[PDB]
């Protein structure tokens, strides 16, 4: 009569990666010495958000 | 000015306390102070010739 095949079986999901790994927000400042001066100063800090499952990052 | 030692202080010129040059602020300053040892030429009349200094920076740090 009918002879299946034993195939018509399946099951499914989906994958998604939409993000990238890092984001980076910047707050640096200025440098303003004289004409010639020597000098050191502190510039300012940038953010790195982390995001989903990412715990190790190398950047250049 | 916000230290023990610079509390209401002042700088002024060598010899001439009326001459303030900085007054209870940050201001870095360097005086150079001027003497002349001369021999005028005989005979010679003049009124009003310049005497001219030109300073010249060659480095900073
Ligand atoms: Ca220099
Ligand atoms: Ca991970």
């Amino acid at each position: 009569t009918t002879q299946s095949p034993l195939n018509s079986f399946y099951a499914t999901g989906t994958a998604q990666a939409v993000s990238e790994p890092i984001d980076v927000e910047s707050h640096l400042g200025s440098i303003t010495p004289a004409a010639g001066a020597q000098g050191s100063d502190d510039i300012g800090y940038a953010i790195v958000w982390i995001k989903d499952q990412v715990n190790d990052v190398k950047l250049k | 000015p916000d230290k023990t030692g610079y509390t209401n202080t002042s700088i002024w010129v060598p010899g001439e306390p009326d001459k303030i040059i900085v007054y209870n602020e940050t201001k870095p300053v360097a005086i150079l102070n001027f003497k002349a040892f001369y021999e005028a030429k005989e005979g010679m009349l003049f009124d009003s010739l310049p005497v001219i200094f030109n300073f010249q920076v060659l480095q900073v740090g």
